[PDB]
């Protein structure tokens, strides 16, 4: 039902996460160099 | 019409043509060679080999 | 009315574009008659007033244009 | 070759194997064309339909069964026929209809059987184009 | 808690309520609702198959099931007048599509290096058409990863401003009007159409995303 | 049988091509087929009826 | 501009959706699968 | 009138634009003519007036624009 | 007088559009020739003719527009 | 005085267009002549010299609205 | 002065639309050729060179226009 | 300075229209080559090279219009 | 300054026409891949990716026009 078979979660998911990472460090830069506030 | 689906093949929708032509050929173009045309008493057996025996299905 | 009978005569002129359409419409209307005609000789009898209808709707539609850049002139 | 050769053919008896000819009209599913010398190869399938045969004697006529008209790259035109119009006497009007009001009725007999009932009355209906 | 973040708890606060709160009869079948998604789960993983498949269709199946899942959920509820959709901004589906691309990139340069140039001429384009093509294809890969992002969102902001703006007419229409009664439930009909159409486009976009992203990660994966 | 003399005869065999395969002839090309009338097969039905019936 | 507890999130989100999909329902889909199998056999 | 005969001109020349419509449809006419013809020769004399007629009724769009060009000018 | 001259300068490149038209007609009427005489190399004879008056008819709006062009800029 | 040439290169830039028809009407001129030379391969003797004749003719079509426009440049 | 400028730059911009024209010919050149090397494939060496020739004919008529835009701009 | 640049950004959104004839070029040579391949999949592998290039060309004229607007625009 | 933003927009505006071809290109592309499906069912699987390059080249265009009326814009 939810019995838990494991499959791939992060072994091979991990280039579109550290993809996320190098886009966050900058992401938040982006912010706060275009603050406007 | 449709002959394919609707009917069986281009060689009955043909026979069905010819038959035409000749069932409705003038008196006196009717004679010997279209009455054989007309004349058709085969039957088909489709031998049972291992099954489905047709029986001398007219033709 | 300088400004207004320019604008009035741009617009006539603008407005004669609709004939484009019409002379299209008859156009391939009859081209589309000379393929079937061609192609069977009896259906020419039947689908000619049908060609006839069609060109006549589109040179009522250019009718309608040329009444609408007229206006803009008189 | 010079000009072209039609080998009309029925299977009683060969109408003809490769006169020549001026022109010929060849009724098809897309629709007639005329062949009458060299032209390209073709292959195609003969509607029931008046197969003029347009020579310098006079432009002979024939109402087609039904058949096939191919052409090959040597100007030859090889038509395949079953039963022809001959002229004019081949032109009966009565049994015509006869046959076409009394079949229409198993026009609506069974599927393979009513498809070729309603084939056969409209090549009746060519036959009446064809009895003017 | 801005309108993005609480519009997110809501996504899944009804994600959970269809498949996941069921979960009772033990069976592939006895509830038409596990039925919806598997249709929609199969019609994905075939699809998983004529796109990805070869070696790894099933390895990356999921980023397409769930980025399909997200879209699709975010334009179900996208119709009704008060949709205050998406913040009305929509600037994360421009930012969805550059991340995705953006890891499509640093996948073909894991597996390929040097190799990913390779892959901006296909099969001839010699010496002399190599930097025209390699423009092409380069800038291409900017050009389609910008207008996917783009092209979701606008249309979502354009549905649901066309539905304020007719709706405006309406309520003009229906106080001028005394006692005649073509005036107002036509603009309610095209009202009825628009709808319909926006609702309709969200499903088919999510799945022309889907297969999108699905495309672009056979170019990564498979060099071509 | 062929009756090649007014005496003898001898079995001879006539094949017959597939609609599947008189599609793929070399020299199909130089033929202006139609889709519209489903050229291939009508031309293998009528093949077989006429060199049967010969 | 506000971007933290959405994008984090949103891969967060597709982990969580990762882990009640491949982990609870593709081994129910397979189980059925594999459940009728056995019962053929 | 300066500038009224200036919006004369400039109108004359966009309404001129409709003798392309003209032009294009005849010679979609006679496209489908010629191809006719190559297909059934025999058919080449039952087309002719009814292609004809098509061919003036194409040209009465050239022509309103003529008639439509000439009010804008004189 | 700068402006109406300036105006007729700006109305004469404007008729010059119907080109279009008569080049994709003359282009029609001469591919459907084309074709029809290599699909029927024994048709020529007569469809030859009937292509050139044909491709004259269109031809007669291009040189109509370039005739009006011509007028309006002397 | 600037008015002038300012209209003069504003109606040979509208002028330009026109070769748009002219070139496109060649090139399916010629997208003919490749049709029928590939469905008859002996008719090309016959079919190069017509259209050839089509392709001048357009082009000449062309041009003489070129020379327009070359005459609201330069005249 | 710095109308004639912006005259020139508008009539060049304008002069860029005929490119349009040389495009779509080329490719239907390329199109009929695809169609006709996939019908029989033999044809296909002789026709290169003259597909080839006009393809490059229509690149020149796009090439006039870009020249004279370019001739505008300088 | 101000209808100089005004100009220049009009000449270079009407001459970026070049991309339209592009794109209509590259599908209509894609399109023959799929009908192409579709009614002869031999021909692919030697269809496929000069279908390439012609629609990189035809889109590389549509380049040549948008580098046009660039100098325009700088 | 104003007529100079004033431009900017009627440029971005006249640069936004020139993906309608792009659209129609997208288009005829995914007609021909049905068109081809039809004839040929077999060969679809092979045959759909080069319909997926088309529309992303000409969505390329298209975004190309869009390049030039956002530069145009901001």
């Amino acid at each position: 039902m939810l019995k838990r078979f494991p499959t791939p979660i992060l072994k091979v998911y991990w280039p579109f996460f550290v993809a996320g990472a190098a886009v966050y460090y900058g992401m938040s830069k982006a912010a706060d160099l275009s603050s406007n506030t | 019409s449709a002959w394919r689906k609707a009917g069986i093949s281009y060689a009955a929708y043909l026979n069905v043509a010819a038959q035409a032509i000749r069932s409705s050929l003038k008196t006196e173009l009717q004679t010997a060679s279209v009455l054989n045309r007309s004349q058709t008493d085969a039957f088909y057996t489709q031998y049972k080999n291992g099954t489905a025996a047709s029986e001398p299905t007219p033709i | 009315m300088q400004l207004v009978l320019a604008a009035k005569y741009i617009g006539a002129g603008i407005s004669t574009i609709g004939l484009l359409g019409a002379g299209i419409g008859i156009a391939i209307v009859f081209a589309a008659l000379i393929n079937g005609v061609s192609r069977n000789p009896s259906i020419k009898d039947t689908v000619f007033p049908m060609a006839i209808l069609g060109f006549a709707l589109s040179e009522a539609t250019g009718l309608f244009c040329l009444m609408v850049s007229f206006l803009l002139l008189f | 070759s010079s000009g072209l050769k039609l080998q009309f053919a029925l299977p009683h008896e060969t109408l003809y194997s490769g006169s020549e000819v001026t022109q010929v009209n060849l009724p098809a599913k897309s629709g007639r064309i005329g062949v009458l010398a060299n032209h390209v190869p073709t292959v195609e399938q003969l509607l029931p339909g008046v197969v003029e045969v347009m020579e310098g004697s006079n432009s002979k006529k024939f109402f087609i069964s039904g058949g096939f008209a191919t052409v090959q790259p040597d100007s030859q035109l090889c038509v395949t026929a079953i039963e022809a119009f001959p002229l004019e006497s081949f032109s009966q009007e009565n049994i015509k209809n006869l046959l076409a009001e009394a079949k229409k009725n198993v026009s609506s007999s069974d599927a393979r059987e009513a498809a070729e009932a309603a084939i056969q009355v409209e090549v009746l209906e060519n036959l009446q184009s064809v009895l003017k | 808690l801005t309108t993005f973040s609480l519009y997110t708890i809501i996504v899944l606060l009804v994600i959970t309520s269809l498949y996941t709160l069921t979960n009772n009869n033990n069976k592939i079948i006895g509830s038409r609702w596990l039925i919806s998604q598997e249709a929609i789960y199969d019609t994905i993983m075939n699809m998983t198959k004529g796109q990805i498949g070869g070696k790894n269709w099933g390895l990356y199946f999921p980023m397409i099931f769930t980025l399909f899942m997200f879209i699709f959920i975010a334009n179900l509820i996208s119709m009704i007048p008060y949709s205050f959709a998406l913040s009305a901004h929509l600037v994360f589906i421009i930012s969805l599509s550059i991340v995705i691309w953006l890891g499509n990139t640093i996948l073909g340069l894991y597996k390929h290096g040097w190799v990913f140039f390779s892959l901006f001429v296909p099969a001839g384009t010699p010496l002399p058409l190599v930097p025209l093509l390699v423009i092409i294809e380069t800038l291409s890969y900017f050009a389609r990863a910008i207008s996917l992002g783009l092209r979701l969102g606008s249309n979502i902001l354009a549905g649901h401003l066309l539905m304020v703006i007719l709706a405006g007419l309406t309520f003009n229409f229906m106080l001028i009007n005394l006692f005649t009664l073509v005036f107002g439930f036509v603009p309610l009909a095209m009202i009825l159409a628009i709808m319909m159409l926006e609702f309709a486009i969200g499903i088919i976009q999510g799945y022309v995303w889907a297969i999108l992203t699905a495309s672009y990660l056979k170019d990564a994966v498979y060099l071509h | 049988n062929d009756p090649v003399s007014s005496l003898s005869f001898e079995p001879s065999e006539k094949p017959i091509f597939n609609a599947k395969t008189i599609e793929q002839s070399p020299s199909f090309g130089k033929f202006e087929i139609d889709t519209d009338a489903n050229v291939p097969r009508d031309l293998f039905e009528y093949t077989l009826a006429n060199q049967m019936l010969t | 501009f506000y971007f933290m507890n959405q994008l984090t999130y949103g891969f967060l989100l597709m982990i969580t959706l990762l882990i009640l999909f491949s982990q609870f329902f593709l081994p129910m889909i397979l189980r059925l699968y594999v459940s009728r199998l056995f019962i053929s056999k």
